[PDB]
């Protein structure tokens, strides 16, 4: 019945106004896979930050995924070098203490010529640190605010003629060049241009930077190999089956668990005070602080909870038809958010922390904002209710999975669905999109993960190692593609995303004994057992506690979390 | 038909009203719609069960599929010492041409309900952390499983495929 | 340790504290699981120790 | 009872193998009340004008206010299109979380 669907598609295009060549080319564009973007997480050499321009996102001014290929102000470009030399009381400290002054002076003198108010920010931001080292010269540089003010100060006008000399060693010059080459587009190239055009280094410089870039290009890692992560498991003990899904913050200092009796429980994962004294020390050591704070603002059971990337606010979604906001440094409620008439099941912040999306029983997802009490977009189009919600890592699309065996990608501005992904056989329960952004992964309640690509919309492959049960959470490797799935069968499994695709991801050159005999025992029967894909590599069981949360930290250490069940 | 009742359950409510004789087409269509409504309760119940992070279908998982589906609440299915499956299906047969089960219950005094001591309360929740894996293998502390008794405990549809690095 | 370290240093050019693979790291805080039980028991004995006041 | 084990087979037919004991009791005490109300309203509607269209009137009288509504996707699509007319507001550009105004937050309140 798929050839008849192809004929219905062709007649739909013919009646909806696509030329025969145009429909053939749109079919050929729909069939081929999304190619590889080499700047996939935007590596810090050729990648830029997002603009902070106070406008909402817009997925327009944008070409297709099928086609092949793919200002930066002075204060942050100096603060990068400032913090990099400030993080070191090493053997190379006072040479950076020497060379930190004329780069600041030349950046200030090159920034007064373009933007005066940014220059007034930049001067007084980094003023009082070397005043005792460089005398009243910075007091002489108070009266420079324009191009004609530079002609008043004779040393500032001489700084264009007198190139500032500095005698630098070879190891310090190579350290500075290999630091300012490893991140160009933050401002390293802007520092390098000032160093090349205004400084006098004692030991041509363009050939030196060419040799730096060529020797840095001569040794890289082209195709990455897999790595098995270390999992730290947080097991919660005295929860009599009344602890819903939990979450960890970033820096992993706070854990938030939503209870069935309308509390949010807040744990300091370091054993810290979690009282935020802030030197006031007024009174009340008479209370009992077990390094754990409770939050009582809900009247229903808390079904989801999400932490801001700022990590100072908590967002709790309940079955009373509100989502509440909590301050993590005074432990009270701030804002109630009322836009649903059914229970709330999955709240999730943006990547940049701008605005949060919500899932509920009313078959619609809702886009919000943390400063608006009522919603901003309604995501309608599912047949059953929405279970999970997640953004694209740029904060520009929304992904919602629902209990009618499908998930959708929504435009965040126009509201209408852009992708519909079909192929599952159970309620989609957890969804996650890779830091590359070209591949979407989700897990159902059938114990089957699968990955599609967002350009073609069809299935690359699936993952068949979990038990016929729920896949509660999902997490991604920070750099590259290794999927960590914490489900309901008490295991945390590890998945290679790049086995059966056109990207093989650098297999080893040269055997085992345990491989292909563990599921060749099959004592329970062939039809009554699971057979794993070739993508599953490892599986860590937890001994009778289930894993509600997997959270892959920055440094190849994942954290799992759950409650000790009996 | 469908699997709820031809007449053997719906008709004994039809007689509870007073309605003597009605056709079997009425009872067929009526019982089909009644167990469709039962499945409509059951599906929201398994949705609340899944989002409450559990595996059993407790009585508060169907009692929250009632408030969602606006059904008037079924009071009296939660008592003291709320344990998992507090066994109370002691329904007593009564004979005849067919079967009748009437759910016997023992009466009790009030002064043995006010002069009855209070149960045990557990500790407030805490956590405890360890290493599930250090490089992709499991370090076999007391907190780790044994990976060979995982065979003799759970079938491979509730424990999944065992593979190791 | 004079016999095992000679074999280890002859193996690398191709109790103990420099077997690299078999080491577990340390956690900044792990929770109580057994000490709180005996803490509650001798706290109950302390509530018996306070001359019979409930 | 016959319907306790019939509810066992019904629950197992939709892959529900773990549940408590009073859950088929709750399903039976729902179905009793629902069928009794439906047959009482149908006896009223048959005294007015039993039969199957009478049952259809009595279960269409109460479909309208309690259970899950039917095909609600086009009304929700219309409602979404009424909400997604307004373009998105201007956001902060200081990379954090901005609150509402102080009267629209749960802080300037008193007991």
């Amino acid at each position: 019945s798929a050839s008849d669907l192809n004929r219905i598609v062709l007649e739909y295009l013919n009646k909806k106004g696509y030329h025969r060549t145009e429909a053939m080319l749109r079919a050929e564009s729909g069939r081929t896979l999304t190619p590889q973007n080499k700047q996939s997480p935007a590596n810090t050499k050729t990648g830029k930050f997002p603009e902070q321009s106070s406008i909402p996102p817009n997925p327009g001014k944008t070409a297709k995924p099928i086609s092949n290929p793919t200002p930066e102000n002075y204060i942050r470009a100096y603060s990068m070098l400032k913090n990099w030399v400030d993080s070191s009381l090493e053997i190379y400290k006072p040479e950076l203490s020497y060379i930190m002054y004329p780069i600041f002076i030349y950046l200030f003198l090159n920034l007064v010529a373009k933007n005066p108010v940014y220059a007034r920010r930049f001067f007084d931001r980094f003023s009082p640190d070397f005043k005792d080292f460089h005398g009243s010269e910075i007091n002489r540089l108070f009266s420079v605010n324009s191009i004609d003010h530079i002609k008043e100060n004779e040393v500032a006008s001489a700084f264009q003629s007198h190139k500032y000399r500095i005698t630098m060693s070879k190891t310090t010059l190579n350290l500075l060049l290999y630091f300012l080459n490893e991140n160009e587009s933050i401002g390293g190239s802007l520092i390098i241009s000032v160093i090349n055009q205004h400084l006098d280094p004692n030991i041509d410089l363009k050939l030196e930077i060419q040799k730096v870039k060529e020797s840095r290009d001569a040794i890289k890692l082209d195709n990455l190999q897999l790595a098995l992560p270390s999992v730290c498991m947080y097991t919660f003990q005295n929860t009599n089956k009344d602890m819903s899904c939990l979450d960890f913050s970033d820096d992993c200092r706070i854990a938030a668990a939503g209870f069935q009796d309308s509390y949010i429980k807040i744990w300091s994962l370091d054993g810290s005070s979690l009282n935020n004294p802030n030197i006031a020390l007024n009174n009340n050591d008479k209370d009992e602080d077990p390094t754990c704070k409770t939050l009582v603002g809900h009247s229903g059971t808390v079904y989801s909870t999400s932490f801001s990337p700022d990590n100072k606010y908590l967002l709790s979604g309940s079955e009373d038809k509100t989502v509440r906001l909590w301050s993590m440094d005074t432990h009270t409620a701030l804002v109630s958010y009322k836009g649903h008439n059914h229970p709330v099941w999955d709240v999730s912040f943006s990547p940049l922390g701008h605005y949060f999306a919500t899932a509920s029983h009313d078959q619609t997802a809702r886009l919000w904002s943390c400063d608006h009490i009522y919603p901003l977009r309604i995501f309608a189009g599912h047949l059953n209710d929405v279970d999970c919600v997640s953004f694209h890592p740029n904060g520009c699309y929304v992904f919602t999975g629902s209990s009618d065996k499908t998930c959708r990608m929504w435009d965040v501005s126009t509201g209408d669905s852009v992708r519909l992904f079909l192929g599952h056989t159970a309620p989609v329960i957890s969804i996650a999109v890779c830091p590359d952004g070209r591949w979407l992964s989700t897990g159902s309640e059938d114990g089957i993960i699968n990955v599609w690509d967002i350009g073609t919309g069809k299935r690359l492959k699936q993952m068949r190692g979990h038990g016929k049960n729920a896949i509660y959470s999902l997490s991604y490797s920070k750099e590259g593609n290794v999927l960590i799935s914490g489900g309901a069968d008490h295991t945390v499994r590890v998945w290679d995303l790049k086995k059966a695709t056109t990207e093989p991801s650098a297999e080893p050159d040269e055997g085992d004994v345990t491989a292909s005999i563990n599921q060749d025992i099959k004592e329970y029967g062939r039809r009554r057992t699971v057979i794993p894909t070739s993508d599953l590599v490892a599986s860590f069981y937890t001994k009778k506690t289930p894993v509600f949360k997997v959270k892959f930290s920055r440094s190849n250490l994942a954290l799992a979390g759950g409650a000790f069940r009996p | 038909y469908t699997i709820w009742s031809p007449q053997d359950t719906v008709k004994d409510v039809a007689e509870s009203l007073g309605l003597e004789n009605i056709n079997d087409d009425v009872l067929k269509a009526l019982a089909m719609d009644v167990e469709y409504r039962i499945l409509e309760i059951i599906e929201q119940a398994v949705k609340f069960k899944r989002h409450s992070k559990r595996d059993v279908l407790t009585t508060d998982d169907v009692s929250k599929a009632l408030r969602v589906l606006n059904v008037e609440p079924l009071y009296g299915y939660y008592d003291g010492s709320e344990v998992n499956k507090a066994v109370s299906f002691s329904k007593v047969n009564t004979s005849g041409g067919q079967s009748v089960y009437y759910l016997d219950e023992e009466e009790v005094d009030f002064d043995r309900l006010i002069n009855e001591p209070l149960p045990q309360v557990p500790r407030l929740p805490t956590f405890t952390t360890h290493w599930l894996a250090v490089e992709g293998v499991q370090p076999a502390i007391i907190q780790n499983p044994n990976l060979n008794d995982i065979r003799v405990s759970q079938p491979p549809f509730i424990r999944g495929a065992i593979v190791t690095a | 340790t004079a016999k095992v370290r000679a074999e280890i240093c002859l193996k690398r050019t191709e109790l103990q504290e420099y077997d690299i693979s078999n080491a577990i790291p340390d956690i900044v805080y792990e929770g109580v699981n057994t000490k709180t039980l005996d803490k509650m028991e001798d706290a109950s004995v302390d509530r018996m120790l306070q001359n019979g006041i409930n | 009872p016959r319907d306790v084990r019939l509810l066992h087979l019904l629950l197992a037919s939709q892959s529900i193998h773990q549940y408590e004991d009073q859950v088929p009791l709750q399903l039976m005490d729902f179905a009793h009340r629902y069928t009794q109300g439906v047959l009482k309203d149908a006896l009223v509607y048959n005294d007015y004008a039993l039969g199957v269209e009478d049952i259809r009137l009595a279960i269409a009288a109460r479909t309208q206010y309690q259970f899950k509504p039917t095909a609600p996707k086009e009304l929700m699509l219309q409602l979404a299109a009424e909400r997604n007319k307004k373009a998105l507001p201007q956001v902060m550009g200081t990379w954090g979380v901005r609150l509402p105004p102080e009267k629209y937050c749960l802080t300037a309140k008193e007991w």
